[PDB]
């Protein structure tokens, strides 16, 4: 249900 | 939150949303109280009843954000955790006394239109605004009833409760350091946190100085906007000092 | 901070939010 936060928060 | 409306855009700019990496999803409302440090609730991170358990590496902070879901491209920040506190005397069994936790940034945010911090409450200002009648503001992306989610942050505006109208209306033992607020069955005018606003800011703007502080956490409730049940609000003031020696020492 | 609860977007340049008088009028000390 969110947008898809950006890669390199995910890092 | 139920029965409030659409926030302003920068009207609540010390909002912070709580984020789990993955699944990816809303975790809680957080305010932020510097460049470096946010306040939440305790039992946004630690709840062992719902085998909640959260450590730094499982979440995220957004800063500066109005839509729930959209990612806020060059409005938004994302802010990874240091560490977590808890307070130590958090009551998880029973009552959910002294709900309060910090996180401390990995980094520095800085500041901009969407982005800048609430003030904490010295004991004068608690003592002249807190109390019955008198109404706070609460904001959050929590569900818009009991029994569904907003676009947009939300905002309601809620009197302060009188004590033993708030101890009358539950079974819960409070505690001095809880407050409770929301309107009564028979005002005509109705509101209340719900599931996801947990954590997120009760907050008050002097008189005095025309700046705002942060007075409650979003902490417990019987359902959402019932008639006849309250809202209760971890009483910030009352904790300051753990709070003021958190972060002096870490 | 310092400048802490003052937000960029109301106070800092004199303009008011929509219910934030709402707050004002229900508070009685000192006035
Ligand atoms: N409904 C429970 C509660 O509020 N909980 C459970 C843990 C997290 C918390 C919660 O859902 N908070 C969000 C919320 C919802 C509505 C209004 C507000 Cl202000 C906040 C609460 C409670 C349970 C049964 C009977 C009365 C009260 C509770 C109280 C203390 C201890 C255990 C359960
Ligand atoms: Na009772
Ligand atoms: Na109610």
């Amino acid at each position: 249900d969110f947008e898809e936060i950006p890669e390199e928060y995910l890092q | 939150i139920v029965e409030g409306s659409d926030a302003e855009i920068g009207m609540s700019p010390w909002q912070v949303m709580l984020f789990r990496k993955s699944p990816q999803e809303l975790l809680c409302g957080a305010s932020l109280i510097s460049d470096r440090w946010v306040l939440t609730a305790a039992h946004c991170l630690l709840y062992p009843p719902w085998d909640k358990n959260f450590t730094e590496n499982d979440l995220l902070v957004r800063i500066g954000k109005h839509s729930r879901t959209r990612y806020e491209r060059n409005i938004e920040k994302i802010s990874m955790l240091e560490k977590i506190y808890i307070h130590p005397r958090y009551n998880w069994r029973e009552n959910l006394d002294r709900d309060i936790a910090l996180m401390k940034l990995k980094k520095p945010v800085a500041f901009s239109d969407y982005i800048h911090p609430v003030c904490l409450p010295d004991r004068e200002t608690a003592a002249s605004l807190l109390q019955a009648g008198y109404k706070g503001r609460v904001t959050g992306w929590g569900n818009l009833k009991e029994t569904g989610q907003p676009s947009v942050l939300q905002v309601v505006n809620l009197p302060i409760v009188e004590r033993p109208v708030c101890k009358d209306s539950t079974r819960i033992r409070i505690t001095d350091n809880m407050f409770c607020a929301g309107y009564k069955p028979d005002e005509g005018k109705r509101g209340d946190s719900c599931e996801g606003d947990s954590g997120g800011p009760f907050v008050m703007k002097s008189p005095f100085n025309n700046r705002w502080y942060q007075m409650g956490i979003v902490s417990w409730g019987e359902g959402c906007d019932r008639d006849g049940k309250y809202g209760f609000y971890t009483h910030v003031f009352r904790l300051k000092k753990w709070i003021q020696k958190v972060i002096d020492q870490f | 901070e310092a400048d802490c609860g003052l937000r960029p977007l109301f106070e800092k340049k004199s303009l008011e939010d929509k219910t934030e008088r709402e707050l004002l009028e229900s508070y009685i000390d000192g006035r």
